[PDB]
RNA sequence: UUGACGGAAGGGCACCACCAGGAGUGGAGCCUGCGGCUUAAUUUGACCAACACGGGGAAACUUACCAGGUCCAGACAUAGU
RNA sequence: AUGUAUUCAACGAGCUUAUAGCCUUGGCCGACAGGCCCGGGUAAUCUUUGAAAUUUCAUCGUGAUGGGGAUAGAUCAUUGCAAUUGUUGGUCUUCAACGAGGAAUUCCUAGUAAGCGCGAGUCAUCAGCUCGCGUUGACUACGUCCCUGCCCUUUGUACACACC
RNA sequence: AGGCUGAUAACCUA
């Protein structure tokens, strides 16, 4: 439909390398793919991902408080 | 609290009491209406204009944010 | 030796003083740290009104 | 024959700034040369605001530091060697006289 | 089921010159190579593969320790072993197809993780 | 005797006091500073009048901290090889 | 709130010209981010023909909803010698608490409070900070010593490190 | 745990 690549969710997939709009599970999916893939290679964002810290550069001494 | 159930398109039973209840309403807004036929704004906003259509409702003051219209003839 | 870029950032500029490398006021070219400043304010030309 | 000739001032002081102004144009009214000026250009009011104290500890108070610099501008219509004789005149400290034949 | 990066499987990323494997990465490392590579990067590259020349058949390289962990893992460093400053030690790594496009900083914790004691004096009351 | 102090008195005063109020803050998410914890190190000063303060918004430098490698940028004078 | 239409500031700051290091108009390319080219300005001369809230019309309709935008995935560009422990800026997607806040407590008397944005400092890149600037523009009081303190007098004192 | 106090006790809140 003429719809261009930079309006998708899914730009350059990492396996396939094409363009689409990944929704419901298929959405979860590639999510659960992206975690699994950093953790498997020991991937410094992976492991905080593991460890259920921020993974996007924030200070982590104030916020965050939930546990 | 409850929450209010508006409906969005209007019945056979509420279209007709717009027609000929509403009418008769000095103060006629898309609040009253939604209240009082416990429809949405956005229903009472396309309804106001329908009745305007029909001539049963004259304006009084037009505003993007406040519409205030009344009944065409007096009692 | 002294081999890492000085192009930019607070090591390439020092005070024209005192040389240290804090507070550096670079408004209008004047390159002095603000305690120096505030010591040669008057002799620069600078005065207080309000 | 005759040109615009323009004449730039600038100083912190404006009592001296005023009385070179007044000495060029009553200099070159005595040779009953038209005279444009002197026009004053707004006041460039330099502004520094620093910390007063040396370190961090206390209530912060600021310093407000203000370096005025006045502008003036006077045009001269007649030779540039008649404007020479008039500007070569000893002027007064701290008062910087620029001139310049203006392009038109 | 084997290892493709962008939809070019593996032994094709081997074969590929550099300015194909750019448009392949993200736009990080493609910026990275295209405002061009210094010289400490090139020589790591030049020991990483001298390595594997010198590994008997059938057995990993020997270990090269770097500084560099700003720089980017291509298809060329996968089966290295490459030992990664962390600014104390030398954390061992075997490159794998996945960490094709990371630095290799990514892989060398410079943090101990935090495992919390009790709280000391001074902690509440605040 | 002078001061300071008083749940002593008298007079006067202040939105860093109150009154009449407005906006709030304190609750949420987040930003940033401080403590604590952790760490090879998480450099450090400061506790109304410390805590978006040291103009302190640190990727390198800054940088004082930690793990390592260099360099002499040891004048001058005396003796020695 | 969103999407249109509409429309009014002030303080200020700006370059080594090297192809060009600062502020950048105009033209072209691009959805954006950004890029290319011709230039202006060492400045009441050029950027500067220079804001937002607000005004206006429409959509939404009391539903954590088109309120809120944290957290997170993918990808693109820019600064830099270097961006990972995301520098920042874009695009699509993800769409948490929070429904007005307990004890307690801050500031403020008129172009003030509050709201609204702008410049400057820091600065290669980075503002939720600070210092200034204007725009919109109130409520209440014109008192008192009740609380927290301060000044003067008289008075008591076994205090003088001075009621901690 | 927070608040109140220069600080502790007392007191108040969660
Ligand atoms: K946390
Ligand atoms: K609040
Ligand atoms: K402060
Ligand atoms: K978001
Ligand atoms: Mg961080
Ligand atoms: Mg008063
Ligand atoms: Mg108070
Ligand atoms: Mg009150
Ligand atoms: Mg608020
Ligand atoms: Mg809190
Ligand atoms: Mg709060
Ligand atoms: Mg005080
Ligand atoms: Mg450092
Ligand atoms: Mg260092
Ligand atoms: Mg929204
Ligand atoms: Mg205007
Ligand atoms: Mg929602
Ligand atoms: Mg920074
Ligand atoms: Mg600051
Ligand atoms: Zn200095």
């Amino acid at each position: 439909f003429k719809i261009p690549d930079w309006f998708l969710n899914r730009q350059k997939d990492y396996k396939d390398g094409k363009f689409s709009q990944v929704t419901s599970n298929a959405l979860d999916m590639k999510l659960r793919d992206d975690l699994e893939r950093l953790k498997k290679i020991r991937n410094h964002r992976g492991l905080r991902h593991y460890w259920g810290l921020r993974v996007r550069g924030q200070h982590t001494k104030t916020t965050g408080r939930r546990g | 609290k409850e929450k209010v159930n508006n409906m969005v398109l209007f019945d056979k039973g509420t279209y007709d009491k717009l027609i000929t209840e509403a009418p008769k309403y000095k103060l006629i807004t898309p609040s009253v209406l939604s209240d009082r036929l416990r429809i949405s704004g956005s229903l009472a906003r396309k309804a106001i204009r329908e009745l305007m259509a029909k001539g049963l409702i004259r304006m009084v003051s037009a505003h993007a944010s406040q519409q205030i219209y009344t009944r065409a003839t007096n009692t | 030796w002294n081999a890492h870029p000085k192009n930019y950032g607070p090591g390439s500029r020092t005070c024209r003083v005192c040389g240290n490398p804090h507070a550096i006021i670079r408004k209008y070219g004047l390159m002095c740290c603000r305690q120096c400043f505030r010591s040669n304010a008057k002799e620069i030309g600078f005065i207080k009104y309000r | 024959m005759i040109h615009k000739i323009r004449i730039t001032l600038s100083s912190k002081n404006v009592k001296n700034l005023e009385k070179v102004c007044a000495d060029l144009v009553r200099g070159a009214k005595d040779k009953r040369l038209r005279v444009k000026g002197p026009v004053r250009m707004p006041t460039k009011v330099l502004n520094i605001t620093t910390r007063k104290s040396p370190c961090g500890e206390g209530t912060n108070t600021w310093d407000r530091f203000e370096l005025r610099v006045h502008k003036r501008v006077i045009d001269l219509f007649s030779s540039p060697d008649v404007v020479k004789q008039i500007t070569s005149i000893t002027i007064e400290p701290g008062v910087e006289v620029e001139v310049t034949i203006a392009e038109s | 089921k084997k290892f493709s990066y962008r939809g070019v499987d593996l032994d094709s990323l081997l074969d590929m010159s550099t300015d194909e494997l750019v448009k392949l990465y993200p736009a990080r490392p493609r910026r990275r190579f295209q405002r061009g590579l210094k010289r400490k990067p090139m020589a790591l590259i030049k020991k990483l593969r001298k390595a594997k020349r010198e590994a008997p058949q059938g057995e990993k390289p020997e270990v090269v320790r770097t500084h560099l962990r700003n720089m980017i893992i291509v298809p060329e460093m996968i089966g290295s072993v490459i030992g990664i400053y962390n600014g104390k030690t030398f954390n061992q790594i075997e490159v794998k197809p996945e960490m094709i496009s990371h630095y290799l900083a990514e892989f060398s914790i410079s943090y101990k993780p935090v495992k919390h004691g009790r709280p000391g004096i001074g902690a509440t009351h605040s």
